[PDB]
């Protein structure tokens, strides 16, 4: 059964016949998946979906699997296992040939290889690995419930395939997923925790033989060993059959802060964060109506919340949250994107895995990689938000909901909003520049930070404050601030921190202002694209026309990049804008006040000094304080043997520029170019049948922004990578 | 060879380098062979050797016979390309092949390149090489 | 406004008349080819520029041009304010 | 030069001047363009027949 | 250049040397190079013609130590 | 059967193919004998 791959345009009635010319190539690769413009069956569609699905996670089992082993067989863990910290974890072991050779990334006891940084081995300081073997197990069950799901896909397509109304029960959904999944998968971590995980981590506290610890066996009805510590837990002494639970005091408990003998926090409050967790969203996922005649009406509870202002209310809102798939795709996707951003904001003031605060080399690499995910993906939610309002809505179901009164009033909502970002864009950046030009002018007296004119952000600061001495009274059971970066003791380790209290003084002021003032055009442009999507107050065929369009002809003078995926290309532009200058700023200060070394009396002796009161108010300042120092070393970081990566940021201007150069150009130039070397080859018989043709202008839009984007984020990703490689 | 060149045998900041040569692959001598397979140039102050290219036998050889095994290569894959176009086209096929290459027919066409530069002089003289500037009907302005 | 520019090529099938969105064609009498009505431009000081009219054009070298001139107003900008 | 021969074009601002294309149908009506031709050669969308006065076509052969 | 600069060893890389400069350079009455071509040939044909000044001409351009068709590379 | 080539000829994977055959030619007179200039 093999006679059906090559005959191309399988899904297409139009390319399926012939390649005309290389246009026919160009779609190929551009309509293999949008089944929803094939034909108008929704269960074939939702076939595809659920398959499609399944090889996603095909591949996800399969890349965690092969990177484990060779985190097994070519990594230097176990001997990095006796000391996490005289040794700087590798793997990938560089090839004995010419050219890669002097590569060997060599980090104690002669492994050689790559040093990498993606603290995979913090996971395996905390899930207590001691051979490889148990872990070369592992790859092999992953990879073999990958192919196990992969032909569970085959056979749920071409066997037995789900029915119609097997869709939309988000109710059985809802309850399902919220409990079972997430609450049972949840507590069978708690009891993997309590069961091996901390008893190896008191295990690991003065070198107990990690090896020769005995193995879970030895403690699933060996309760001796496990009646050693936690009298209480003899059996469990069982008192939840007695309701009581104050012998449980041991393990589960509550301590809330940093323990400086794991480098992270103590794991016992994360074993009681997750049962309380399961416990709750399992009490909370058991709401909705289902097959028992019992629950809410949830299509009516929409139906109640109108009045006055309101209008109609959320009346009619299913037909678009089920018959439609767009919808949901893009809410999902910009949730997903907001809450992976506040991951990123969170998991750096709280390390939940041991030895993270004094590994001062996967934090931001982690952060800066979830941080640019979350918005490269929110982009996506508001781009499918406008598919779906281009491709499916109704003008019969949305009379004067609370959806079609934004609409109706766009001018005033867009006007305001315009008014906004002018507003806060002059007042913080020509502001700046004003400081800018005072320093230039010898009247600094006309500066704006402490030592100057002032301005001071009092609300930061007192609700730092009224969260500083929160245990006792708003938390009486808790024993240590949540952070210490709002307050508490410089919590440390070695002549290394872990954290400190963060100072907010002027600086911080106009560069949270900026931070909102991008964010309000980014809204501006994407929202802007939202409602001016179907009709224009010059273009009344929009949604009569497409969405995915160059133009409409030199009407009214100009009317090019008037669709809306032009809109978020200009918003990509924007938010790359955005993230950027908040990883600077991130990077820079975290470098600046929050990390350095430390002497015997806690002095922290920070790696720059100190620099935001000093330059960060200056554009010039700016350059000089801070890629001075992010490039003095890339020039001569190589040229030995644990040097010799010659980084790819010399390489990556190259294609900055080549960007560049697609999108400031026309096409027809191009054609009549092509059409003479044609001329050229017809003159000498080696004419190709398939006749060339330039690319379309959305085409070349397209290439120039990828290779724009590329560009860009290869060289700050080259940039802090040495920068850490020269501290870390 | 003159400009201020001394000969990369007796350059001293040559064989200077030559000492710790850093061998390269995974064999002892590597280094310090390459080093003595460059005694035939003739180095610099930078001492690193510069090539000179004139036909003269100094250095003749070191960059003729590269350029003409380009030249034989070229020539084939040229040579074997044109060919298999012009035969495609005696099929009425023509671009349902285009992207399914006919492995049983491309395969000697690729091996029959051998005595591609005399072939080509043939049809040079022959004038099996060109059309006729109003033939070709690819029409300009 | 805009200059408009008709020729013999128009075979007649009437697409452009179906898509110029401003009423400045119709096919008045001719006699040379199968058409019988030829296209023209009666109604020029309605013409916008957004020339969708001659992509409907399927003659070889489309029958209809139009030369985009100088003199613009508030009705051949388009504006409604 | 009848239905099913191949003749080059002689109409300057043709797309295919001087390119052959078969006679398909040899039309002789009162039209100014009777000679309808089909080549393979796309020009815009593929108008690869179109019609000519035969007073503007040359054989080949 | 790069790549091969890239690995450490440096005399893997390839370098050219123009000569055709050198020539005109020694041909117009240069000596740098010692190549005794005219003018760098006190006893050519054309070893007694150009300026009737150019004992003076000779002594500046000998003298490169100005910037006067520098050397290259 | 032997059906299979009609439907692995496709030139894409036939591109990888030869480019790789290519690479590794040049890589084992590269391998081989890396010593000669
Ligand atoms: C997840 C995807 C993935 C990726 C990107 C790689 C990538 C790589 N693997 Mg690999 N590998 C994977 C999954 C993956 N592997 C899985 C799932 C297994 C288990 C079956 C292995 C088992 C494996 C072995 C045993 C070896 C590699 C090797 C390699 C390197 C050279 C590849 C080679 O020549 O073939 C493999 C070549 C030979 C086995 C000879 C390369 C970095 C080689 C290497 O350089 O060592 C790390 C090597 O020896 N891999
Ligand atoms: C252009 C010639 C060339 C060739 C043929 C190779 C070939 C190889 N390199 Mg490599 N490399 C080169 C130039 C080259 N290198 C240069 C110029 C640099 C920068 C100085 C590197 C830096 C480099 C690193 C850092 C690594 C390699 C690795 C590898 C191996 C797996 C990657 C591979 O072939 O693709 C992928 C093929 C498969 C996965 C199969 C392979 C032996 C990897 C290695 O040795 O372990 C696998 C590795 O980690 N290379
Ligand atoms: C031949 C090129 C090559 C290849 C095949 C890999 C492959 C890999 N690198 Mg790697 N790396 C390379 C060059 C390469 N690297 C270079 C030139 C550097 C800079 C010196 C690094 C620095 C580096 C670090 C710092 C880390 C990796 C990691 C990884 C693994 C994560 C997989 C991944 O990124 O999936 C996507 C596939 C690609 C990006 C390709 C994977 C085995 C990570 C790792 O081992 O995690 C456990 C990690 O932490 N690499
Ligand atoms: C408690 C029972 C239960 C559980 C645990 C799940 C679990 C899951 N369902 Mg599911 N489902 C259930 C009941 C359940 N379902 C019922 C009763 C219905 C009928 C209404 C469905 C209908 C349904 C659909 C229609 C889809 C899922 C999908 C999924 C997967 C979402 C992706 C994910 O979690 O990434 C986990 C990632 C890693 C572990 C890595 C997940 C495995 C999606 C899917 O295809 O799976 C990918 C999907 O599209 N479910
Ligand atoms: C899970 C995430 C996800 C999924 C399933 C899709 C799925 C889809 N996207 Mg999409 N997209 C996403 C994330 C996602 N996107 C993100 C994060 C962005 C922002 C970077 C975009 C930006 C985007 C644009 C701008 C477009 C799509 C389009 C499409 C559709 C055609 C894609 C195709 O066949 O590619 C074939 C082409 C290549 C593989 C290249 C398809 C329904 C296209 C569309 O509207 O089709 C309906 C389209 O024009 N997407
Ligand atoms: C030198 C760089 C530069 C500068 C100074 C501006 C300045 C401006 N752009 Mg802008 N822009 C730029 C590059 C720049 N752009 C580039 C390269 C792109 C393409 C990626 C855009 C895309 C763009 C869009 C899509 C939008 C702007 C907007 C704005 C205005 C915001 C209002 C404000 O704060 O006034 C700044 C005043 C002073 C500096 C004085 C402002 C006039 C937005 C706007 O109209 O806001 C009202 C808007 O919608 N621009
Ligand atoms: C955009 C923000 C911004 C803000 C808030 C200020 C605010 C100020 N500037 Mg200023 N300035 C700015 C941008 C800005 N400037 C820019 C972009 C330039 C061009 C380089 C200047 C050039 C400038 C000069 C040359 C001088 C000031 C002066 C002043 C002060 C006098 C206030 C005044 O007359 O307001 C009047 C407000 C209303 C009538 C309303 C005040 C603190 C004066 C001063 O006190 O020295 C610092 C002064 O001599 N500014
Ligand atoms: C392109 C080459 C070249 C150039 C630029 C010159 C330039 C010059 N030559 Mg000359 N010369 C040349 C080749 C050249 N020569 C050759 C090849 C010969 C051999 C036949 C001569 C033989 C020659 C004589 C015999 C004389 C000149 C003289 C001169 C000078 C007067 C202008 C003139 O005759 O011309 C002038 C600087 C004259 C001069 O300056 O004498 C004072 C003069 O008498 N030349
Ligand atoms: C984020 C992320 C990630 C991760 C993921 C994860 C980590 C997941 C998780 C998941 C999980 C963690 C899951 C789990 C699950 C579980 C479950 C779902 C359970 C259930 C259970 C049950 C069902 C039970 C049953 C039973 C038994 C067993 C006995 C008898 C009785 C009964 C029947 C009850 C990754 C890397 C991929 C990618 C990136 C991102
Ligand atoms: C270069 C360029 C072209 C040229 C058009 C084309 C199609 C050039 C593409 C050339 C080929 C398709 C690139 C192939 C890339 C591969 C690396 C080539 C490998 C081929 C061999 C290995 C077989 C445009 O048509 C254009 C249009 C509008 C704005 C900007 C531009 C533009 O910048
Ligand atoms: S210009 Fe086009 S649409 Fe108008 S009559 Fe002629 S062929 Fe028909
Ligand atoms: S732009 Fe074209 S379609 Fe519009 S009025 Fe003018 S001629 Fe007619």
């Amino acid at each position: 059964s093999f006679e059906k791959w090559g005959q191309p345009g399988h899904f297409d009635r139009t390319l399926a016949k012939g390649p005309k010319t290389t246009t026919w190539i160009w779609n190929l690769h551009a309509l293999a998946h949008d089944f929803d413009t094939h034909t108008s069956d929704l269960e074939d569609i939702s076939r595809k979906i659920f398959a499609a699905h399944f090889g996603q996670l095909a591949v996800i089992f399969l890349w965690l699997s092969g990177m484990e082993f060779h985190g097994a067989r070519f990594s230097n863990y176990e001997a990095w296992l006796s000391d996490p910290i005289g040794i700087k974890p590798s793997a990938q072991v560089v090839w004995p040939i010419v050219g890669q050779d002097i590569l060997n990334a060599d980090v104690g006891g002669g492994f050689h290889g790559i040093q990498i940084t993606s603290g995979l081995f913090q996971v395996w300081r905390a899930a207590g690995f001691t051979n490889s073997f148990q872990l070369y197990v592992t790859a092999i069950g992953g990879l073999v419930a990958a192919a196990l799901m992969l032909f569970a896909g085959w056979f749920h397509y071409h066997k037995r395939a789900p029915k119609l109304e097997w869709f939309q029960n988000a109710e059985s959904m809802l309850n399902h997923h919220l409990a079972g999944l997430l609450g049972l998968g949840c507590l069978s971590w708690a009891g993997h925790q309590i069961h091996v995980a901390l008893p190896v981590n008191k295990l690991l506290d003065a070198g107990v033989a990690p090896k020769d610890i005995p193995l879970p066996h030895e403690f699933i009805l060996n309760n001796s060993l496990m009646a050693e510590l936690y009298p209480s837990f003899a059996k469990g002494l069982t008192p939840f059959w007695t309701l009581n639970w104050g012998q449980y005091a041991d393990f589960l408990t509550f301590k809330g802060g940093l323990n400086p003998v794991t480098g992270g926090l103590w794991l016992t409050d994360t074993a009681h964060h997750h049962l309380a967790l399961a416990v709750l969203f399992i009490v909370a996922g058991h709401m909705y109506r289902t097959n028992w005649g019992i629950g809410h009406s949830i299509k009516e509870i929409l139906e109640n919340h109108k009045g006055p202002f309101t209008g109609d209310g959320h009346k009619g809102l299913y037909e678009n949250m089920t018959t439609s798939w767009h919808a949901q795709l893009g809410t999902n996707l910009a949730m997903l994107g907001s809450l992976t951003i506040i991951v990123a904001h969170h998991m750096y003031a709280m390390p939940p895995y041991p030895y993270l605060a004094t590994d001062y080399a996967t934090a931001l690499s982690i952060f800066t990689h979830h941080m640019w995910i979350g918005g490269f993906l929110i982009v996506g939610g508001a781009a499918h938000a406008t598919i779906f309002m281009v491709r499916d809505y109704d003008p019969a179901v949305n009379q004067n909901n609370v959806l079609d009164r934004v609409i109706r009033h766009r001018d005033a909502i867009i006007s305001h909003l315009n008014w906004v970002c002018m507003f806060l864009g002059f007042h913080s950046f020509g502001l700046y520049i004003h400081n800018d030009t005072m320093q230039a002018l010898g009247r600094p007296q006309d500066m704006f930070s402490d030592t100057a004119i002032q301005l001071q952000p009092v609300f930061a600061q007192f609700v730092q404050n009224i969260h500083t001495l929160a245990p006792g009274s708003t938390a009486p059971n808790a024993l240590e601030p949540v952070s210490y970066a709002f307050g508490g003791g410089v919590v440390a380790v070695g002549g290394k921190i872990a954290m400190m209290p963060i100072a907010l003084g002027t600086a911080d002021f106009m560069i949270h202002h900026i931070h909102a003032f991008q964010i309000h055009v980014t809204v501006l442009i994407l929202l802007k694209g939202f409602l001016f999507a179907r009709n224009s107050r010059l273009i009344p065929d929009k949604a009569n026309l497409g969405f995915r369009f160059p133009c409409d002809g030199p009407g009214r003078g100009g009317t090019c990049q008037v669709s809306g995926w032009d809109h978020v290309f200009l918003g990509l532009f924007w938010m790359f804008n955005t993230i950027a200058i908040a990883v600077y700023h991130f990077s820079w200060k975290m470098q600046s006040d929050v990390w350095g070394t430390i002497d015997p009396d806690g002095t922290i002796a920070h790696i720059t000094g100190g620099n935001f009161a000093m330059s960060a108010n200056t554009i010039n300042g700016w350059l000089r304080d801070y890629q001075w120092a992010q490039a003095a070393q890339v020039i001569q970081s190589y040229g030995s043997a644990l040097s010799a990566y010659g980084l790819l940021f010399l390489g990556a201007h190259f294609v900055w520029a080549f960007s560049l150069m697609f999108l400031f150009s026309g096409r027809g130039y191009w054609q009549e170019l092509i059409e003479s070397i044609v001329w050229a080859h017809n003159k000498l018989k080696v004419a190709p049948t398939i006749q060339p043709r330039a690319l379309s202008i959305i085409q070349g839009r397209a290439v120039g922004v990828a290779h724009y984007l590329l560009g860009a984020i290869v060289t700050i990703w080259a940039f802090f990578e040495a920068r850490i490689i020269s501290v870390g | 060879v003159g400009a201020g060149l001394v000969p990369c045998s007796e350059s001293p900041e040559f064989i200077q380098r030559a000492a710790s040569a850093r061998n390269t692959t995974a064999d002892p001598n590597s280094g310090q062979k390459r080093f003595e397979r460059y005694a035939q140039e003739l180095c610099g102050p930078e001492g690193l050797p510069h090539l000179i290219v004139d036909g003269r036998l100094n250095h003749a050889g070191d960059f003729l016979i590269p350029s003409i095994l380009f030249l034989y290569i070229a020539g084939w894959i040229g040579w074997v390309g044109r060919a298999y176009l012009q035969e495609i086209k005696k099929r009425d096929n023509t671009e349902l092949r285009e992207v399914i290459i006919d492995v049983p027919t491309a395969l000697p066409l690729m091996l029959s390149g051998f005595t591609w530069p005399l072939a080509a002089v043939k049809e040079l003289l022959s004038g099996e090489l060109v059309a006729k500037d109003d033939e070709i009907p690819v029409s300009p302005r | 406004s805009h200059s408009v520019k008709i020729y013999d090529t128009c075979i007649g099938c009437t697409q452009c008349v179906r898509a110029c969105p401003t009423d400045v064609l119709e096919m008045v009498p001719w006699d040379g080819c199968k058409a019988g009505q030829i296209a023209a431009s009666p109604r020029t000081e309605d013409c916008v520029g957004c020339k969708r009219c001659e992509t409907a054009c399927p003659t070889d070298f489309l029958s209809i041009r139009v030369y985009l001139s100088n003199a613009e107003t508030t009705r051949s900008m388009g504006l409604a304010y | 030069v009848e239905r099913g021969s191949k003749v080059r074009i002689l109409r300057k601002e043709s797309y295919w001047f001087q390119d052959v294309g078969v006679v398909a149908s040899v039309d002789k009506s009162g039209i100014r363009y009777p000679v309808i031709v089909r080549f393979d050669k796309v020009n815009y969308a593929g108008v690869n027949t179109n019609n000519f006065a035969e007073t503007e076509l040359v054989e080949i052969e | 250049n790069d790549v091969v600069v890239a690995f450490g060893t440096p005399e893997k890389q390839i370098l050219i040397e123009p000569v055709f400069a050198q020539f005109i350079q020694a041909s117009h009455g240069k000596v740098l190079y010692g190549l005794n071509t005219l003018l760098s040939n006190p006893d050519s044909v054309a070893s007694t013609a150009g300026a009737a000044w150019l004992p003076g001409w000779l002594d500046a351009i000998n003298n490169g130590t100005n910037s006067l068709f520098l050397t290259i590379g | 059967q032997n059906y299979l080539l009609r439907y692995l000829s496709l030139g894409p994977v036939l591109l990888f193919a030869w480019l790789s055959f290519t690479a590794v030619l040049l890589i084992v007179f590269n391998y081989l004998y890396p010593d000669l200039l």
